[PDB]
């Protein structure tokens, strides 16, 4: 048991495939539950203007009802299994996974294939789900944070369909017909672009017959995206009757490919994460967060690595009251510079370590591990094993983080979004001229 | 009096773009001249004739000075 030993030891994740293309995959360790659940490659990326948001009333209006299992009578064969329900549609991946017992295996998928193939999209199901698609969206707006990652993506993925929001305009909420929706199942939610996921207690071999004998009559054996650009910019939101300031700074980093995600969640990783309510405060080691609490400079902060498959944003966003944007600026702009132009052995060796914990807390529980498998087959193409992401943080150093951070981070015009009291925000002149730092 | 409680404002949406991306001088002239034109006509009647007549003035002074030099004929 001396880690690596446990790391070869962690069961592998086979994959076969239909020749309708579904990718079949499972794990099977010990346990009695089960998290299975179906990833279509669809979401806001691929909705064109009039289509935004299409994809998420298609997950809302999934549930609601199907063919075969008229209405609130699935709801009925999910609770009366205990089995638990879910779906998330993010903006290039949907997915809907349901956790059940390792017995309920059989009819898990049925429900499932249920869910994907054949909806019901009933037309007062519509009706009713727009009003609640238009009150969500209030409570979206509401809600500070989501309402900052959105600016950002608007603001650095401007003039492609990256910057659409999932949800959509509100505007184009009410139209949104039937046809619309069915057009989109349709040409999105086809097999080659489904990944059938199931960790826990799941074996290959039934998991492989069920999936042939419940989704076989899938379309067997066109719009692929196009590569988005940045946009250096930004939006800020002055409304000063909000207590705190959300701010979001991203620069364009790699995507699902481009082996350098590995360095950069390293440097991230020494960035780390702090709020008001935390540990050690002014004894962390990462210098931004030990200022932040000695300075009670912020009430958050959070490094972000958010990568698509053809770009990606990677940067951090900040909450902190109106007189501390500025300070807040400077800081981590330097710590960003820092890591540029000396990284240090003992920091690349901290973050090495928080970033290997991180992969083996995130890969716990039945839930976490399908999202993980149908993730890895969607954007890398494989599951890729623990040992493999073990080695890509062995093979970090000092010097590589250095040359990956001023690849991505020196010189670079970043995409800012600022909501709240964010009037002491520096001026894009000045957030771009910290980004070169003059001594170096 | 310094950034962060000049005054209050609110439900104000600004965007912007890099000077990296995008041109310093963008058609500097297919409306720089237009604009010039334009604001040269809203000035022009406001500026120009107390200036006109200081000329006239100026040329009249000069002139009578070079008369009043000449001899009177007498
Ligand atoms: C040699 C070339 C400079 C160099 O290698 O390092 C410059 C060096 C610092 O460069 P840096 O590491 O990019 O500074 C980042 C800091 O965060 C300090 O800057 P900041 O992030 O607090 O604010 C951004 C900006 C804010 O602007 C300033 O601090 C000064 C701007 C002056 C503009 C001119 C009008 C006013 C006079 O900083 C600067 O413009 C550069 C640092 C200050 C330079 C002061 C001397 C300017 C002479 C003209 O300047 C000094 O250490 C000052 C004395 C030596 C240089 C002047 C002689
Ligand atoms: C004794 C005095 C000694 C010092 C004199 C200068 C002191 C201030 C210099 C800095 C300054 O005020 O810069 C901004 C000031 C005015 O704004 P701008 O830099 O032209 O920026 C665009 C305008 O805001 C608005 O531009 P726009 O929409 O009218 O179109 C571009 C252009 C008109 O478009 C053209 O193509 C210009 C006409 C040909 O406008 C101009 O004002 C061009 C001026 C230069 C020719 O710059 C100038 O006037 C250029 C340098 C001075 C030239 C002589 C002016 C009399
Ligand atoms: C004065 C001569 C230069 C005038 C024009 C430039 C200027 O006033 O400031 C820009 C210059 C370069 O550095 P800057 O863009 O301020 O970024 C610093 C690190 N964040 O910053 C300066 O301080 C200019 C002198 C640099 C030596
Ligand atoms: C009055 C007009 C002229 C003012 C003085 C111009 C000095 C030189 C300016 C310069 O470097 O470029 C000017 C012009 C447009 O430059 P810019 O708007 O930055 O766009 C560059 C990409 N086409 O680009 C050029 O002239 C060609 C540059 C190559």
């Amino acid at each position: 048991a001396t880690y690596a030993q446990a790391l070869q030891s962690v069961p592998e994740t086979q994959v076969s495939q239909l020749d309708n293309g579904l990718r079949v995959a499972s794990e099977q360790s010990s346990q009695p539950t089960c998290t299975v659940g179906v990833w279509i490659d669809a979401g806001s990326r691929y909705e064109n203007e009039k289509n935004n948001g299409a994809g998420y009333f298609v997950e809302h209006l999934a549930f609601k009802g199907t063919k075969n299992r008229p209405g609130s009578a699935l709801e009925k064969e999910v609770e009366s299994m205990g089995a638990h329900l879910n779906a998330y549609s993010t903006r290039e991946h949907t997915a809907y996974y349901i956790k059940a017992l390792s017995k309920d295996l059989p009819k898990a998928v049925e429900l499932l294939a249920d869910i994907v193939q054949n909806c019901s999209l009933e037309d007062s199901q519509i009706e009713k789900e727009r009003d609640v698609i238009l009150q969500e969206l209030q409570e979206n707006d509401s809600s500070m944070r989501d309402v900052v990652f959105d600016y950002l993506h608007a603001t650095a993925f401007q003039g492609t369909p990256l910057a659409q929001s999932v949800e959509g305009p509100s505007e184009n909420v009410r139209k949104l017909s039937r046809a619309d929706l069915t057009e989109y199942v349709s040409q999105h939610y086809k097999a080659p672009r489904m990944v059938l996921a199931a960790a826990g207690g799941v074996e290959h071999r039934q998991l492989l017959d069920l999936a042939q004998k419940h989704f076989s009559s899938l379309s067997g054996t066109v719009p692929a995206f196009t590569p988005c650009r940045f946009t250096g910019s930004e939006i800020r939101h002055r409304d000063d009757a909000l207590p705190l300031a959300h701010v979001a700074i991203a620069v364009e980093g790699p995507g699902w490919a481009n082996p350098d995600n590995v360095p950069l969640q390293v440097a991230n990783a020494i960035i780390g994460h702090y709020d008001s309510t935390y540990g050690g405060g002014t004894h962390m080691s990462s210098t931004l967060a030990s200022v932040a609490a000695t300075r009670k400079l912020c009430q958050s902060f959070q490094t972000f690595n958010i990568c698509y498959a053809e770009t990606g944003l990677l940067g951090a966003h900040f909450v902190c009251d109106n007189m501390s944007i500025d300070d807040m600026m400077f800081f981590l702009q330097g710590q960003w510079m820092r890591l540029c132009t000396s990284a240090t052995e003992s920091e690349v060796v901290r973050g090495k370590n928080i970033l290997r914990n991180a992969l083996v807390s995130h890969l716990d529980g039945t839930t976490p591990v399908c999202e993980d498998i149908g993730r890895s087959l969607l954007t890398y193409g494989r599951r890729i094993p623990l040992a493999e992401w073990e080695s890509r943080i062995a093979e970090v150093d000092a010097s590589v983080v250095r040359e990956v951070c001023s690849k991505y981070f020196y010189d670079q015009c970043p995409a800012v979004a600022g909501l709240g009291p964010i009037e002491q925000l520096p001026d894009y002149n000045r957030i771009r001229s910290g980004m070169f730092w003059l001594r170096f | 009096r310094e950034f962060g409680h000049l005054t209050r404002m609110r439900h104000v949406i600004t965007y912007s773009l890099s000077p990296f991306e995008q041109r310093a001088f963008p058609h500097y002239f297919t409306k720089g001249i237009p604009n010039v034109l334009r604001r040269t006509r809203a000035c022009i009647l406001r500026v120009a004739p107390p200036f006109v007549v200081f000329y006239l003035v100026y040329t009249w002074g000069t002139q009578e000075f070079e008369k009043s030099k000449r001899k009177n004929p007498a």
